[PDB]
């Protein structure tokens, strides 16, 4: 998770810049190997999300989603597909074995003249406990 | 599309001309310091028209003008024998330039209202068109209140808009 | 008179200038750097004006950004920080909560709310209710 | 061609300046290429990307062109980028904003008031003295409207061509009778500060206007009344803007009038009651109230109460209103002169103040509190604070010293006393065109140069470094030599003269490289005045004019092959051209 | 560019009208037996003018010019109504060649001096010009020792290279 490092805060600002509330096409980079975000990967995740920070209590949000995962397919090279989470109905928990991080609900000027939403939650057993299978059995096989 | 210039001397019905072919009507000018624009669309061909005024502080600035034009029109007053000189003057002082050197040349002989106003002849060999290089040259005599010979220099200058 | 208008970051990062003198861009940028550099070496409570060079220069610090201007010295001081602070208030009406990224972004109708309110290097509309109505209306025109 | 904030977002990713420049020239090729296409569609936001380099500070000098096209543009934004850039772009010296005034003309008679709002702003911004001159006549036109939204526009443009053609206003004179009713305060505004520019230029136009005193002391006193409206209000305080340009023009008026005066007299001694002092607003009213008082022939139960009004912003803590308390008796030394005189520990004060601007103000106003009878009390305080200034100060105040100790002093030897002690102490601080003028009241004094230079040589003897020390002492050594060493023709008793390290301190001058050759002017000069004021050894000093015949400076090699063909073929036309220089004013 | 022949009878001002097309005054010119070339530069093409004189012994080897040129003069006199059947001889022997036959036609009616002299026209039907065929021919009735229509001819020449 070298890479992921300079775009740390640079990545987090675009999705910071994204409200929480040309082009066509797909490019593939050529020659590098590809693979979905592994367990242990994801475990070397999670931690570097643990222990870079910015990312705990954070507002998410599925544009800062897309904003990251297209990242980390274009910068290291994983499927992003990765994060994805339970719906609506409960907490919102990852898919993924291995994310150790569920979702529980929670410039300036665009403002006009006079005017006429999710959150990180770290839980280390979700990698082994998969909770999201406790919500979703018969998809899981 | 082509650019084209009014340059020439003040008071040589300039505006008179620029809002005749693109208007149609001799509309109450002020003599014009900076410029005008009209895209005058004509023979199929929408002519961007910068008519410049013609007055001492301006003539400087004209080469400011001077690019990517793919043709002139210098007025004269056919009613100035006295100004015919330094209309030579100018156009020599112009025409000599690397900047505008691939653009035609379309000489009006307007303010035909007196035996005081010249023909194209007399105004051919006042300025000396004969003397020049590099030129598809064209006097036109030109009524600039009545339209008349106005749309056919712009009939001349389509034709030289190709090769 | 107000004879410039600067706004200049925390860093010094100009958002704004605006010339009510005529004075060369070298001379611009000769002048612009040394007052930015004067502001920012200057404490908190060094009284909210500088009497540079036959100017009184007010500056009034709001944010991060940096605030700028010469006025003409027979002329008052505490409404020229009111004058700032009255387009202060044009940039927090016509904004609301008005805010630091897009001073960088909408520079360009902060000029026009200064277009709305100052033009000369003097007050058009003492009111900050009209100002701001016409330059909506222009772009209710857009 | 890509957006400005997409531009800008690009921009604020850029780190080095060096490579934020790449990403200019990157663009700036584009904004060239995409003008060098005639393009209408982009040509707004290329100039507005290039605007941007231009606040960047970059050479946008091509595109002020296309920024004409936008004026002659029909579209409404491409208008509304076009006058901007022109007043970024252009200024008078651009040489190429004369094609702006067809244009200008033109949409001066656009049928949207917010284009002719738009040519309003851009020629009252930056409008060119003879664009001025070119477009006079419908300024005035639209100060004949009732549009206020242009009212308030062709207001300040009329001052502007004022400001920029002074001999203009006099077919503004018929344009301003009689609108002083308006209705709108913007308008009313402006049309105050085109009052205030109307009675600034002429003082034929005050006849005029001093008639409708009376009219606005109404209209000032309904501002007072009117205590609140929904606008203009700021913290209870009802346009204050508009308050204090009645007053400026109130303060300009009635300065040497009485009737006006009087007849303004009523609302300053309302406002100066009447106001709410809590805010920094109501602060402002009151000391723009203060310079009125004091500039106008008032009521002298104005000026007393004036300075009870000062007294207490002498003592507010906000160092705002001590910047505005030092800067009103700053104003009015001279008006109300001896109730400055009884704040002067308040001055005394400030002079240890941790501001630059107060001690600034506080320096230059006990520059103006000095009459003649704290002239020796204060200066040892001045004397101390020039010892206690900034180096910035250190010039400021050695100079001023030296300004009011050539008015005031009751002495002509402690007048050379303290102006001895600042030379000393200044140094490199002191200004060298006062030099000259210590010169001057040097032998403008006539009875202490055996006291001076004595003194003028017990210090140079401590340093040279000091140039303007040592560039007021050759001359005294060459004009009052006689002064220092007298009837010393031979060896005598050993007294502190010695004519000879008298020669020596300036030849140590003319070898060392701390001299500013205008030290060795004078210096080679006073070597060839003590050819005659010292009779006791020269043509020793001759040798010192011969062998510097040679000398690098130019001058310098002039000066001493000029003076040496005296010490080698007139040396009896030598003195005959060494008398004294006579003394003027 | 453009090859230019001056081709005619003798005497005919052809030399005349070369050194004023290119020089502009009127030398004193003896009975040229060879040939003359002046590249004459007007009109944005420089006119590069095989002036050939007109005497007998030189007519056969006329021929030796006619490769790559891309334009004739044929100078007639307007004040010789005796040669003008020779000329027009000279005309239909000359223009009926194979090389020679991509090149328009301007013929002069020189010394316009006297009323021995003609207008173009009678010279054209004199000529016969009429029965010509695959020509651009145009007369232009000339000035030489006065610089009339000369200009005017090169004018309607210099259109006459591009198509
Ligand atoms: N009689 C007659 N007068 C003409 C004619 N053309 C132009 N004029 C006169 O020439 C004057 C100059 O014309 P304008 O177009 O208004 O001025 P301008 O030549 O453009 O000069 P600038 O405004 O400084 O550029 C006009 O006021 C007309 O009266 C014409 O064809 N006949
Ligand atoms: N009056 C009058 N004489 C002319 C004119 N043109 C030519 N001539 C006379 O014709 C004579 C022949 O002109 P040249 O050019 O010298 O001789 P050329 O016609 O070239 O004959 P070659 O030299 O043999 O080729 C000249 O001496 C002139 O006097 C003309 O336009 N007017
Ligand atoms: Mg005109
Ligand atoms: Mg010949």
């Amino acid at each position: 998770s070298k890479s992921s490092v300079i775009g740390w805060p640079a990545v987090r600002e675009r999705m910071r810049r994204a409200e929480p509330a040309e082009e066509v096409g797909f490019p593939v980079t050529p020659q590098v190997p590809l693979r979905p975000m592994t367990y242990k990967a994801a475990v070397d995740l999670s931690h570097f999300l643990k222990e870079k920070g910015g990312l705990e209590g954070l507002i998410h949000s599925q544009r800062r989603q897309d904003i990251l995962d297209l990242w980390i397919y274009h910068t290291q090279g994983y499927f992003p597909d990765w994060q994805n989470y339970t719906p609506g109905p409960g907490v919102r928990y990852p898919l993924t074995f291995g994310w150790c991080y569920k979702l529980v609900p929670v410039k300036g000027e665009n403002t006009s003249l006079l005017h006429p939403v999710l959150e990180w939650r770290f839980d280390s057993r979700l990698a082994f406990h998969h909770v999201a299978r406790e919500l979703h059995p018969e998809y899981f096989k | 599309e082509m650019r084209i210039l009014m340059v020439g001397l003040d008071a040589a019905g300039k505006t008179t001309i620029l809002y005749k072919l693109k208007l149609g009507e001799i509309v109450t000018t002020i003599p014009t310091i900076g410029f005008n624009v009209e895209t005058v669309e004509y023979k199929n061909i929408s002519f961007t028209v910068w008519d410049v005024g013609g007055l001492d502080k301006i003539r400087p600035l004209w080469r400011h003008y001077f690019q990517n034009t793919q043709g002139l029109i210098f007025v004269v007053d056919s009613n100035d024998r006295e100004r015919v000189n330094e209309a030579r003057e100018e156009l020599m002082r112009m025409l000599a330039e690397d900047e505008l050197r691939d653009a035609v040349l379309l000489v009006f002989a307007n303010k035909q209202d007196l035996p005081n106003a010249m023909n194209a002849a007399e105004i051919t060999d006042k300025l000396g068109l004969h003397s020049l290089r590099h030129r598809n040259w064209y006097i036109q005599a030109t009524c600039a209140t009545s339209g008349d010979g106005l749309y056919e220099g712009l009939d001349w200058l389509s034709n030289q808009l190709r090769n | 008179m107000i004879h410039f208008i600067l706004l200049f970051s925390r860093q010094g990062k100009l958002r704004l200038q605006k010339w009510y003198i005529t004075l060369p861009d070298k001379e611009r940028k000769k002048i612009t750097r040394e007052i930015v550099q004067i502001i920012l070496s200057r404490g908190h409570r060094t009284s909210s004006f500088v009497d540079w060079k036959e100017l009184k220069l007010v500056y009034k610090r709001y944010a991060s950004l940096y605030f700028c201007c010469a006025i003409e010295n027979q002329d008052n001081e505490l409404l020229t920080l009111e004058i700032v602070h009255r387009y202060v208030e044009l940039l927090d009406k016509y904004f609301g909560n008005v805010c630091e990224l897009d001073i960088i972004f909408n520079f360009e109708k902060a000029y026009f709310i200064l277009d709305e309110f100052i033009i000369g290097g003097e007050i058009q509309e003492t009111s900050k209710k009209i100002a701001v109505k016409a330059i909506e209306d222009s772009d209710m025109l857009q | 061609p890509i957006r400005l904030r997409e531009l800008i977002r690009t921009i604020r990713t850029a780190r080095t300046q060096a490579e934020e420049r790449e990403m200019i020239q990157k663009e700036c090729a584009a904004i060239r290429s995409s003008f060098r296409e005639e393009d209408n569609t982009y040509r707004c936001r290329n100039v507005a990307k290039l605007l941007y380099m231009h606040m960047l500070g970059y050479p946008a000098h091509f595109g002020q062109l296309e920024c004409l096209k936008l004026i002659a543009s029909q579209k409404f934004t491409d208008k509304r980028i076009g006058y901007l850039g022109a007043m970024l772009l252009l200024d008078e010296r651009q040489d190429v904003h004369l094609l702006m005034t067809n244009c200008i003309k033109n949409d001066l008679n656009h049928s949207t008031q917010f284009v002719q709002g738009l040519a309003l702003c851009t020629l009252g911004c930056m409008g060119s003295s003879e664009m001025c001159r070119d477009l006079a006549g419908e300024v005035e036109k639209l100060l004949k409207t009732s549009n206020s939204y242009l009212r308030k526009k062709a207001a300040l443009c009329a001052v502007h061509v004022i400001r920029k053609v002074p001999e203009l206003m006099e077919m503004f004179l018929p344009a301003t009778k009689n609108l002083l009713n308006e209705k709108n305060h913007g308008v009313l505004h402006t049309s105050v500060v085109l009052l205030t520019e109307m009675c600034e230029r002429s003082p034929d136009m005050l006849a005029h206007f001093r008639k409708l005193v009376p009219q606005l002391v109404r209209i000032l006193k309904n501002l007072i009344m009117s205590g609140y409206s929904p606008e203009h209000d700021v913290s209870g305080i009802s346009d204050p803007f508009l308050q204090v340009r009645i007053l400026r023009l109130l303060r300009i008026l009635g300065r040497n009038d009485d009737d006006s005066s009087e007849a303004m007299n009523d609302i300053l001694a309302q406002v100066a009651t009447n106001t709410e002092t809590s805010k920094n607003v109501g602060n402002a009213i009151l000391y723009e109230t203060v310079l009125t008082i004091m500039d106008i022939k008032s009521e002298s139960g104005l000026r007393v109460l004036a300075i009870n009004i000062l007294g207490r912003f002498l003592l507010n803590n906000d160092k705002n209103i001590r910047y505005v308390a030092l800067t009103s008796l700053l104003k009015t030394v001279q008006t109300d002169h001896n109730a400055v005189q009884r704040h002067r520990s308040t001055i005394v004060d400030c002079l240890k103040d941790l501001d630059v601007s107060i001690k600034r103000r506080a320096m230059e106003l006990s520059f103006a509190l000095v009459n003649g009878n704290n002239i020796r009390g204060m200066m040892k305080e001045l004397l101390y604070f020039l010892d206690s200034c900034e180096p910035e100060f250190k010039a400021d105040c050695a100079s001023g010293i030296f300004l009011a100790a050539e008015k005031y002093a009751p002495s002509k030897r402690w007048h050379i006393d303290t102006i001895m002690r600042v030379l000393t102490t200044a140094g490199s601080y002191v200004r060298d065109d006062a030099v000259p003028n210590l010169i001057q009241l040097i032998t403008n004094s006539v009875e202490m140069h055996a006291y001076t230079v004595q003194r003028l040589y017990k210090a140079i003897l401590g340093d040279y470094s000091q140039q303007p020390l040592v560039q007021v002492a050759a001359w005294c050594i060459g004009e009052y030599g006689d002064l220092l060493v007298s009837g010393q023709c031979e060896e005598e008793e050993p007294i502190q003269v010695t004519e000879d390290e008298v020669l020596d301190i300036l030849e140590s001058v003319l070898i060392s490289n701390m001299s500013t050759s205008v030290t060795r002017g004078y210096a080679l000069t006073a070597i060839m005045k003590l050819s005659t004021r010292f009779t006791c050894t020269v043509n020793r000093i001759k040798k010192v004019v011969s062998i510097y015949g040679s000398s690098i400076d130019v001058e310098l090699q002039q000066r001493a092959v000029e003076y040496n063909a005296l010490f080698k073929k007139y040396d009896h036309m030598r003195s005959a051209l060494l008398e004294r220089m006579p003394v003027m004013e």
